[PDB]
């Protein structure tokens, strides 16, 4: 499998009362900052308050991303996580205070059921009838229509609604086909012919399929996790219609355009409605600001201004810079290059530089997922390089170490290996040393 | 592109196996009403 | 309304007495009595209606109750009264201009309130008899629950009960004036008869009382909702995927005619609202420009503009302002000020906080919470609340103490002490230039 | 795919052993040893997969090969692997975001092997009765190698054969799932065996491409005309877990590739910052990005950055670093070059050309090799003199005797502050 | 008569077999290093086998950079595709700048193939409906008749056109176009006051078959495959209609076009023109554009692209502190091959001025020439150029066929140079 740069971490090893361990989870030391982790990811589980925001802050390479994917791991698979960066914000085709809005409310996971019945199986009869008076209706006067299906554990002759023959007229279904019929809306559809027909005739063009499995009429409850954003989406782009004017709708390009604020107000209007039946339940998830440094004074604004909403999931940010001015402002330094406002909203999650120590568990870590085996010396030597140019480049240089070791057919990577590593590849200030 | 239609079919159909099964109508639940304004009147709505 | 706990989830409005007297605490609110005095004088000309086009500025620091003043007064307005929120930075777009997207958030804080009047007959139909040659006659027969009657069909009638395709048992609506039929649905003892069911049939119930009825519907709709339908054949669906695109100015002049018609006749009213711009000086000098003539429309709305800014650079200019707003603008503004919160009113606030949130403090943690918040930011401490929460969750305790205040302190930093950090520790972060030592040893 | 002579033409691969030692010359690679050390590494590692988001810049002088190198790691690591080669200047698009254009540059990179069985009868053709409602009734017949046989057909299949109207004695391809008919010419061809066989094909496609094709209506299109938009992030979640779930399946594989953005230079801070994310992620290719700027000024940023790149990117970077060439790695680059251009040079010729390479530049000499030839096309001469070297010299200049020329002169050419002596009096 | 241009004297660059250059053949006046140079330059193209070669055509102003351009397109033939541009017309607003420099890349490369036209022609007789169905359409031709059974598409066409029985139509068989020539005259004396246009009976047989030759560029390919561009059929009308504006086409698309002109070439169906892309004021050109023009240099199919430039010393646009020969940036620059341009004394500016007097149909005296010689070597020889017309009309004003020396002196007392009128603004 792949290994990305942060594949190793695989939760915030923490204990039942809170407490981290050493060594847990992938993580080496951050002890107070894994602390604090944990006590946001309780508040997320909690699933009760909204607009909270948190700032995750700390150097490059200190594991700001690694927390927000930890983060992630640890809050499972449902709840919203939608992770980004400051740059994406600046769309071309409308303001960035739509597309941070968008975004936002992505991570407003909502979880609605629904029970659905369905008649599918192979069709053995279909007899239209007509009205028992032909006075009764209009032209056709076309009545009920009886179609027979049969299913592995039985038949079943059902009595049809006259649209629905007409469903079925327009499907283009004969006898011996797998048929697939919603009583929740009338929809018809045409699974395909049956695989007893299967050699009716030795060449032809049809798609044979099985006959369903089960009672021809099952019903089952169905269960969905829809975020407010798609409920959006389908409000705003709706994909009915078989016009003419739909099709070459359909055609176009799906470029995104302002929803305007009474669209998400009718939107709440009625999941509060469903909500309150009970149906359906609401997930506050979280949004990932990766680079917060790089966002506009605008966006920051705006990012002020959501947090007062009723419904805002957990902004969480990273920055690596600090006492940098403003991007899109001439004059306003700022601690973390956020607006002084908005850091006002904020919790500065401090994270601290790591020791030699904990250079070196971390490159055990990493060799380790790595499928990679590092003699001790060679480890030294590693770690010693890593902290005297920078850990990140250690864990890069891990893999050109692995294949060189595979080239001499060597299970181990040897300190040999890793000076021809070094001879291969340079860093940022041996680069800039020989450039001059 | 029409030697891509090949392709284009091949990942439609393997795309619609997951899509067709597990999803929720959220026309069948009113959560899309643009529709609605073409078809329905107001009076005759509340009356419904 | 759908809601979860919010900042402002707290203030129900602003704690006015009859005689617009602030409380020393009411309805979710604290202090800022001058303010709040304003803001009742402010909610009194919003509710009269004939004083047009006036400008209110607030002004203070943050955390000042700016936004919290705007939120009381968008509570104690309630519904059936326009309040538009926009921010400073909405106005920008790539398909508006900033002066047609000025517009379109003015025409949103007012309201039309347009009366229809309509006559209907609706009932179940129990028998129809058509004989058709020349032209056709035939008789109809409607029944409610207190009433039958049988009718003479005309041929334009006949055609459109044809191309309805109604039958008997079902229910039908009439526009006596237009003649148009539409099917309500069908009576429950006819659902037996399939096993499944189209999406075009329905079961209702028979309608009571009088077959021919009277009524007549009250809609409130907002100017920018009347041009955007008025301009093309589908702005409906405009109103709400926001593509509106930058409407005629005679489109706009005649719809104005047409309201002004429409109030003569008596058969529309205006409902005039708020218009709260947060962080006003987001706007540039264009925008200000067209501002000052903008606010003295007859069909202005009263618009509330609050800022955090003091002596600033005006954004589009190249000279800084007492405000970030041009001197023209601030002529035809008033200015509310509002001052920092002392240590009785950080604790009141905190109390209230704790109170939503439904999180039990405790005295001496309300006094550390309140010491916390004199000392560093008001808002620190009520973003502290809830983690101090969490943490006595944590330690399987069902109430906050001294010891819970202290661990959040520690794991959570506030401005100062992140500055003091990033200003002990320059080495390690990148500055303006760019320069970092990523290296450690 | 046949096209004129290039500048790169001549490398066929990067000239490794199996030892990774490159040799002194071949696949077209002269010298450059520890930089193809370090490409041939780099390849071995894009070829085994299990490494993801790794970024390798090559570095040094303008014109020391590192598009050279770079096309020689394309060509090295061969097809059915994708390798995109993306100048910076083609991010910066006024109907794609710039995160958008690298996201979907990214994606482009990673390859997604899927495999279709369809039953398909490939046969030679005998004679076709159809006839009307006795709904219809139709019998042909298919000769191969060793089988003439008859099938009776359906519906469907009378339609589609009426349709394309098929002839007799010709060759015909039918789909027994698809349905799709592909018309061949007579029988120098003739079916090899059975009638029906069982082959499956396989289809390459990336990531995007997936994206691209379950984005629309009729989306496939934008893979061509370029007309994408903005794709909804939900879309392209939906795809990865997908794509997920087919490999998990073991119905479709992944083949990992190279991203090469040639002119990293010209993309802005707000561009690095999202590459910087886009490494991290699994399904991340790996980018080889090339830059000759020493210390320059970041577009987008006011200060200068050690290669033009942000530290924080040159963190998370192996650099390769170029010596330039010697005078007899020029001689025998250009040796190739001019055996590439299908040009007899003499040895004098030879030695004089390596020479003004050294002096001036290797491009220089690279282009004047085609004008010498053309030069002696004229004279109606077979082998490259001297003479003609000589005169390709003075007819054509390199860019220091130009300088020379317009500093000697500056008051007829127009200055900066926009002054020019046009009048050749006084 | 005829209209006069600047070039209009430009015929050619008067070359010898042996390249050198005459002092004064096809126009020309001296440059004699330049001519020999774009010679050979003329004979690398023609040679069609090296691609993306670039040459810079540096001078001062009014030296006959445009004049050698032009003289080249006018040698090389019309067959062959020359396509000037400024740089200013890359700044394009509905595609990004990259996009216009590719699409004219491969507008200068141009295709010539055979294609077969099938051809029907004749007035009809029967209408009969396959029952949108077949129709069924009969036809007469001078030496004979014919039925045919049409698609429905070419039905609906027959029924927008207002056919009626007894109309003379035409179908080519390639695109499925039906046009109505008219109405046959057979019918003449029908009526005695219509609207009808009468044509006569078509010549020959119904079917006819001819082969033709058409000239194509790689771009027409792409905006073929990319876009509907013709059709009679409402589905044509709104398929063109929808997304008007033009698209970034993709590396994709080139790719296949690249790919089908391959397999036309080696069928012999099709032969490639390789041609000229001349850009003009390249000091117009951004970082941006010299970045990706990099690029395409280094492609294995691009033209034979000359630049010209005038400028020395100056800033590149768009950077702020990049000083370079021409506004060239290094990496571009090394690129390119520098043919030097040299003023003219005061012998050739005489000579030039006689010749262009004789192009324009001018009469002047020897005094009077001399006169304005002397006069554009004080101020500019373009100054000098323009003059010529309002002397002309001057002489014809005073009822006099040849110029004189009043003439050449009321223009110049009349019109005034650009350093006369900074003079009068100073
Ligand atoms: N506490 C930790 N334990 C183990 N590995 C870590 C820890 N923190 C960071 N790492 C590793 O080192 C890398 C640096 O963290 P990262 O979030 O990438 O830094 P940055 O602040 O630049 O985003 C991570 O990708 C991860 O692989
Ligand atoms: N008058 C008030 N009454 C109660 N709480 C207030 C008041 N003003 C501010 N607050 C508190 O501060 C926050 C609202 O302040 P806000 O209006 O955003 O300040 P400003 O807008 O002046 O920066 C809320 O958390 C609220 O508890
Ligand atoms: N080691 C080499 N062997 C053969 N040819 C080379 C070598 N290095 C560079 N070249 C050729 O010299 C020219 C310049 O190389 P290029 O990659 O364009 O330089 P850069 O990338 O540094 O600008 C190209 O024509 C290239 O094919
Ligand atoms: N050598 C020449 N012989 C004849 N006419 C010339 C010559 N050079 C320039 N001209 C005429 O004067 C004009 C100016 O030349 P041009 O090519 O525009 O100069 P540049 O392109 O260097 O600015 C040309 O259009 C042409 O009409
Ligand atoms: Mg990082
Ligand atoms: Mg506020
Ligand atoms: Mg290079
Ligand atoms: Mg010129």
């Amino acid at each position: 499998t792949r290994t990305a740069a942060h594949t190793h971490i695989k939760g915030l090893g923490l204990d039942e009362s809170g407490v981290a361990k050493r060594v847990e989870g992938g993580f080496v030391g951050q002890i107070e900052a894994r602390e604090a982790c944990g006590v946001i990811v309780d508040l997320i589980k909690a699933k009760k308050m909204s607009g909270r925001a948190i700032l995750l802050a700390g150097g490059p390479s200190t594991g700001k991303t690694a927390l927000a994917l930890a983060i992630s791991q640890e809050l499972g698979p449902k709840v919203p996580f939608c992770p980004l960066v400051g740059s994406e914000l600046y769309s071309v085709e409308v303001k960035k205070t739509e597309t941070l809005m968008e975004n936002f409310r992505r991570a407003i996971g909502l979880r609605i059921k629904e029970t659905k019945e369905v008649y599918e199986g192979e069709v053995t009869e279909l007899t239209p009838e007509d009205a028992e008076n032909p006075l009764g209706g209009y032209g056709k006067t076309i009545s009920h229509v009886i179609v027979g299906l049969k299913s592995a554990k039985g038949t079943k002759t059902l009595r049809l609604d006259p649209t629905i023959y007409e469903s079925i007229q327009r499907e283009k279904v004969s006898i011996g086909d797998v048929i697939y019929i919603e009583a929740n809306t009338g929809a018809v559809k045409r699974v395909g012919r049956s695989d007893a027909y299967a050699t009716e005739f030795d060449l032809e063009t049809e798609e044979y399929v099985p006959l369903p499995k089960g009672e021809v009429h099952k019903k089952k409850e169905i269960v969905q996790d829809v975020t407010l954003h798609d409920l959006d989406v389908a409000n705003a782009r709706p994909q009915g219609g078989q016009d003419v004017i739909s099709m070459m709708g359909q055609l176009l390009k799906p470029k995104k355009t302002e929803i305007t604020e009474k669209l998400r107000q009718e939107v709440n209007k009625v999941v509060a409605k469903y909500i309150d039946q009970g149906v359906a339940e609401l997930i506050p998830g979280v949004l990932f600001i990766d680079e917060v440094n790089m966002l506009d004074i605008e966006i920051f604004t705006y990012l002020n201004k959501a947090l007062e909403s009723n419904i805002a999931p957990v902004v969480v940010l990273a920055s690596n810079r600090g006492m940098t001015t403003v991007r899109g402002t001439e004059d306003v330094i700022s601690p973390h290059g956020v607006p002084p406002d908005l850091i006002d909203r904020l919790l500065i999650v401090r994270t601290l530089p790591y020791d030699k120590d904990e250079i070196r568990t971390i490159i055990e870590r990493r060799a380790t997922v790595e499928r990679l085996q590092v003699e001790s010396s060679a480890l030294d030597l590693l770690a010693t390089m890593g902290t005297e140019t920078s850990l990140r480049y250690a864990l890069q240089l891990l893999a050109p170490c692995g294949i060189l070791a595979q080239t001499s057919n060597r299970k181990e990577i040897v300190v040999n290996d890793v000076n021809e590593a070094k001879l291969l590849f340079l860093d940022a200030k041996r680069s800039t040393k020989i450039l001059e | 592109a029409s030697d891509y239609k090949d392709v284009e079919r091949t990942l439609l159909k393997l795309f619609k196996k997951n899509n067709q099964v597990n999803r929720v109508d959220l026309d069948f639940l009113n959560l899309v009403f643009t529709l609605n304004d073409k078809d329905l009147t107001s009076y005759h709505a509340e009356e419904i | 309304s759908l809601s979860l706990i919010a900042a402002h989830s707290h203030i129900t409005g602003l704690g006015l007495d009859e005689n617009l007297q602030p409380r020393p605490t009411s309805e979710g609110m604290v202090g800022q009595l001058q303010a709040r005095r304003a803001a009742g004088v402010i909610l009194k000309m919003v509710q009269n209606g004939t004083i047009a086009g006036r400008a209110v500025l607030v002004a203070g620091p943050p955390s000042t109750g700016k936004t919290a003043l705007a939120m009381g007064v968008s509570q104690s307005l309630g519904k059936d009264v326009p309040f538009t929120a926009i921010a400073g930075s909405e106005i920008f777009s790539l398909e508006l201009s900033k002066t047609e997207a000025l517009t379109q958030a003015f025409r949103k804080s007012i309201g039309i309130k347009i009366k229809e009047e309509t006559e209907l007959i609706e009932g179940e139909v129990v028998e129809i008899q058509i004989d058709r040659s020349g032209h056709k006659q035939g008789k109809l027969t409607i029944k409610t629950t207190d009433m039958e009657t049988i009718y003479e069909l005309g041929n334009k009638m006949i055609d459109g009960l044809t191309k309805e395709k109604v039958l008997a048992g079902d229910v039908i609506s009439i526009d006596k004036a237009s003649g148009k039929i539409t099917k309500l649905g069908r009576s429950f003892a006819r659902s037996r008869d399939y096993d499944a069911m189209g999406a075009d049939t329905r079961f209702v119930q028979c309608p009571e009382g009088e077959l021919q009825k009277r009524k007549t519907v009250v809609h409130t709709v907002s100017l920018h909702e009347i041009d955007v339908i008025n301009s093309r054949t589908q702005g409906f669906l405009a109103l709400f995927t926001g593509d509106t695109g930058e409407i005629r100015s005679e489109v706009r002049d005649q719809i104005n005619t047409k309201v002004a018609e429409w109030k003569e006749e008596g058969k529309a009213e205006i409902v005039p609202g708020v218009l709260f711009i947060d962080e006003v000086h987001m706007l540039d000098i264009e925008c200000f420009s067209f501002i000052n003539r903008a606010l003295e429309d007859e069909f202005a709305p009263i618009v509330m503009m609050a800022t955090n800014r003091g002596v600033s650079k005006t954004r589009g200019t190249n000279y800084k302002s007492p405000h970030g707003l041009p001197l023209d603008l601030l002529d035809r503004s008033i200015i509310i000020t509002t001052k920092s919160y002392n240590e009785q009113e950080i604790k009141t606030i905190l109390s209230i906080r704790a109170q939503e949130e439904e999180v039990e403090l405790s005295s001496d943690a309300l006094d550390l919470l309140t010491k916390t918040g004199v000392e560093t930011s008001l808002r620190y401490s009520s973003n502290l609340i809830s983690v101090a929460q969490q943490i006595a969750m944590k330690r399987k305790n069902n109430t906050v103490e001294v010891e819970d205040v202290k661990r959040a302190y520690l794991l959570f930093l506030d401005s100062a002490r992140s500055v003091k950090y990033v200003q002990e520790n320059e080495s390690q972060y990148i500055d303006d230039q760019g320069n970092v030592q990523i290296s450690i040893a």
